[PDB]
């Protein structure tokens, strides 16, 4: 019963201001100190601000200090961070984690899944998603391969499955990669058996969540 | 502030072997050190705080000792899931700070890896540009390098790669390489191969296909 | 000094806090910067049936974190610390579950070093704790108690 | 705050000892440079029904000599200090020979400034008096207490 | 019953020690802390050393620290002082005085009459008295006058009572006076009624503790 | 080390009227000071302290007031037993200072001294000397002056004088002089005069007497 959940990210322009908050579970939230932490893009974790089991004693770090308020409702389970005015270097996952004792304790026992904030002036965009055919080369070894290809979008992230989540074994998401044209690109395979592309059906299946839309591609050879 | 300074950046181990990862404080912080735990899209893990207080639910395996400036996290028998980003933090005074961490992978025997080519779906042609897929599936080390010879002829800055992380099960990687090309200037061409070549290729492999 | 029976230390691990404390010397305690302040936060059972204890106390205008080592000993609920002076401490009584009353004395002068606390498992003010404590305190020559607040316990020194 | 009834004042007169002090905050009588870590040494009733009374008190690293006057009200015995805030004192019971508890809060902040204390004509520890005390303090809020020694009283600031 | 005794005073020599004592009664001693205050022959009072109720806590003047130690001891209600390596400046006359509170005070509401002391290299000299008799002239107002004459001795004091401290209305004693010959000389009258002068009979008792010689003087007409 | 100035440090005043006696700090002493009273040969006694709390057993008449810098004793109703010399003395800081004192003599109507004089006993001339004694009983003012002639011949450096206190009830005086000359010299004459001058004498009295 015990976790950690946040929401409020998403894509947010330099200057605007938005609210985070993570939801509690499993604890006595008011007997635990909570703490952000925050994760750049490809970079290491970094302390954001904590706030005691009261929430009368806070703490914040230079590099947001004046702009991040952090909060926390003591009924709802709720802990809270107010980001006004976000620059650009504010890109990052934000973490939610709970610290051992009632006060700021230093270290963290419970983290959550963190929430992606991306502050960029550009707009959100769906992408477009490619069948990787496969090839003739499909008897190279009596296991032929295939994917999709989403190209063009804006922001992350894109999470994508196989037949429905049927098609697991010999999946292979890659990381997305940023294009010269600043969207987002990625690609997705999978292995299977070559003597059952004649009988069974490879579809999948890309969700772009900031883009609020959904799309399936099959893959034929 | 306190710089924390993580040590090695990165290392590869074999299964079994005893792993050490250093961590030095820019000033004396008592023994209020603490040691995560973060895999890729995942909750990082308290593992050790206090310097060396083992966090309940972690394997023994894992200890943690220091003093002052220079600390160290110690994994014994490390597992093929050990594989992850580890990350000191000090908490003695504000900013409570992170070390820039430490990546570690999961040493295996070579493994050559699978090729495959993927034209440019007619979909995306009707559009104004063209991407070729290469894939390269299942193989170790990382390190391999790819080429895209148009009509015989080398490319450059026109591709890009992408490497899935180290599969908890296999211990292998997998890698794209996307060639990027006008609709126009994929007309103007019908040769495209993919040339791969790896440490568990005594050649390199070249698929390829035409227009 | 009448202590606790037997003692099940896999049961005391965990975390928790120094709700109020008391001593046989006021110096022991009086002003913040003293040398028997010092708070409870973790209680870790070792292999061999010691108990490991993390703490903290102040030193030279700064909180600092210690590791102390009680090692059990051939009496029931009583351990001793390696450091100097030869500090004994002793478990006058608990519930595992809520509370923990124990003292600590120095045997070189066994006399002007009994200190004595009242823990507790969660950061509220426990008034049947307390009581206890009172209780047990009644017999003993202190001259100087000290009871914190939640809000107070939020702070690695107590506020 | 239930407060002895009639007060005699022109017996409470003569030389006195604070024996043991209390007070709902640490901070009030923590560290011997507290702002109401007060020693009574004399009471002097004044002729207009007053009381006149010389203290010690710590003020910038040196015990300083003080002259206060509790000014009686309308109310049995309870005073008044003219000083900021509005220091008030309540004397809780009294047998005139031997021992005598007061309280004092400010008006300002009559939550974080209660501090009450234990007086006694000799330099001597009296259990029964400080029973008396102990008896009177488990119905208030206070968070930190403090007893003398015969020696700690030859200190016109308390050892 | 209250009162404070001093002695020990006498005659001593530049470099030796000598210790003084004072005994109380009256009041309990350990409740109060002790002072002595001394006072150089024709000059102010001079606080010496201070001890309080315990004697655990103790203070002296500079121009004595070193070579005075105060103590007290509370079973015999006594209050001392060692002097060592006593130097001139020392001659004076040594009060021994009791505090109100039970540290050292500041302030003493009880004093004893005081012992003096005479650091000096001469020798005790016990003095001579000699009668002052009442001359013819006893027939002036029907009182007749009549005394002692001490003369020569050393160091002071030298205390002179009449008819063993029954006589005391009308006794005058003169303070002593330094004689050219270093030795001092003193005299000590009384008025009586010449009417008693042939059933009365007055005699003036001198005593020198240094000297260590009582005296008894008559003075007939 | 605290200096403290008393003022005046001598003064004369009627039995009956109020005086006052100043006592000023070298520095602040907030109300640490205290007041002792001590006469001949008698133990000090303790007045006030505080600066104006009254030690127990004395009479109310006498007040003590001041703060900081100046403080003052008070005595309303000058008895003729309140002669003495006054002392303050401070407890503020180590060492504990004394004022130089104030010495207080009662005023009184004047009045003449009964003089006497008392020929050598033959048991002191059996030894080599011979001391001459001329008494000048209760007297005002202090001030006399005695003189010695030896068959109408003046003496100096021959003789000494010496002055009991002032009497607590008739706050009179009463002096003493001493003619001192060898066994011989005392043979050598035989008019022994003692001629006395004093304010309530509209003319010398002298007093002598023949071997
Ligand atoms: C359920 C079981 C719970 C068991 C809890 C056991 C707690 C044991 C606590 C031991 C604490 C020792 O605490 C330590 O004592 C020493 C004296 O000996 C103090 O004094 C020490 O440091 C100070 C400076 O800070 C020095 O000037 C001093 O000479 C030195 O002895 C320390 O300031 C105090 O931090
Ligand atoms: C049985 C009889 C018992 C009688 C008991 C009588 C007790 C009398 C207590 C008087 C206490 C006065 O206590 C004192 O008050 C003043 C305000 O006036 C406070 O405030 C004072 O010091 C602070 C700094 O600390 C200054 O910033 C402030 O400007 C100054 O006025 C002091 O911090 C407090 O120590």
């Amino acid at each position: 019963q015990v976790s950690l959940r946040e929401s409020g990210g998403g894509l947010v322009q330099p200057g605007r201001s938005l609210r985070l908050s993570c939801t509690a579970s499993g604890f006595t939230f008011r007997h635990h100190g909570m703490t952000w932490v925050r994760q750049a893009p490809g970079k290491g974790l970094e302390w954001v601000a904590s706030l005691s089991g009261s929430g009368t004693k806070t703490h914040f770090a230079d590099s947001v200090k004046g702009r991040f308020t952090i909060s926390r409702d003591n009924s709802n389970n709720t802990l809270y961070l107010q980001m006004d005015n976000v620059r650009d270097e504010d890109t990052a996952i934000y973490y939610c984690a709970k610290a051992k004792r009632v006060g700021a304790t230093g270290y963290f026992d419970l983290w959550g899944r963190g929430t992606l904030v991306t502050v960029s002036s550009a707009s959100t965009k769906g992408p477009s998603v490619f069948p990787l055919a496969p090839s003739s080369k499909s008897t190279s070894g009596g296991t032929a391969a295939l994917g999709c290809l989403v190209k063009d979008y804006f922001p992350e992230p894109v999470t994508v499955s196989w037949n429905s989540g049927a098609l697991t074994s010999g999946v292979h998401t890659f990381p997305a990669v940023l294009q010269s044209s600043g969207l987002y690109s990625l690609s997705s395979v999978v292995t299977v058996p070559s003597s059952s592309l004649g009988t069974q059906t490879y579809i999948c299946n890309v969700n772009h969540k900031p883009s609020n839309t959904k799309v399936d591609k099959k893959a034929e050879p | 502030d306190i710089v924390m300074t993580q040590s090695p950046s990165s290392l590869s181990a074999s299964v079994g072997d005893r792993v050490t990862i250093t961590c030095r404080a820019s000033q004396g912080i008592s023994s209020r050190l603490a040691w995560y735990q973060q895999k890729p899209g995942k909750a990082p893990k308290l593992l050790i705080y206090a310097a060396s207080s083992l966090q309940s639910g972690v394997p023994s395996r894992f200890s943690g000792s220091g003093s002052g400036t220079e600390f160290t996290l110690t994994i014994s028998s490390l597992q093929p899931e050990d594989f992850a980003t580890y990350y000191c933090q000090q908490y003695h005074s504000y900013p409570w700070t992170f070390g820039q961490g430490t990546k570690l992978e999961i040493k295996r025997t070579v493994a050559a890896p699978s090729v495959f080519i993927f034209p440019p779906s007619d979909e995306q042609l009707k559009s104004g540009t063209a991407s070729v897929v290469c894939l390269l599936n299942n193989f170790y080390p990382r390190e391999a390098k790819v080429q895209w010879k148009v009509d015989n002829a080398l490319q450059s800055g026109n591709s890009q790669e992408s490497v899935t992380e180290q599969d908890s099960k296999d211990s292998t990687y997998s890698l794209s390489s996307t060639l990027t090309l006008s609709k126009a200037d994929y007309e103007k061409h019908k040769v495209y191969a993919c040339e791969v070549t790896h440490q568990g290729l005594s050649s390199p492999v070249t698929k390829s296909f035409n227009r | 000094t009448q202590t606790m029976k037997g003692l099940d230390i896999q049961k005391v691990a965990g975390t928790w806090y120094s709700l109020a404390m008391a001593a046989s010397d006021i110096s022991l305690l009086d002003a913040q910067s003293a040398p028997l302040r010092v708070y409870v936060e973790e209680l870790k059972p070792t292999p061999e049936g010691d108990l490991e204890i993390l703490l903290q106390k102040w030193e030279n205008g700064e909180c600092a974190q210690k590791k102390i080592i009680a090692e059990k000993t051939k009496i029931p609920a009583v351990f001793k610390i390696d450091a100097l002076n030869e500090n004994k401490v002793l478990v006058l009584d608990t519930d595992y579950k809520k509370y923990l009353l124990f003292c600590m004395e120095n045997s070189a002068e066994p006399e002007q070093s009994l200190a004595c606390q009242c823990l507790v498992r969660t950061p509220e003010v426990d008034d049947e704790a307390l009581e206890k404590f009172d209780k047990a305190l009644k017999a003993l020559p202190m001259h100087i108690r000290l009871s914190f607040n939640p809000t107070q316990l939020e702070e690695q020194c107590h506020i």
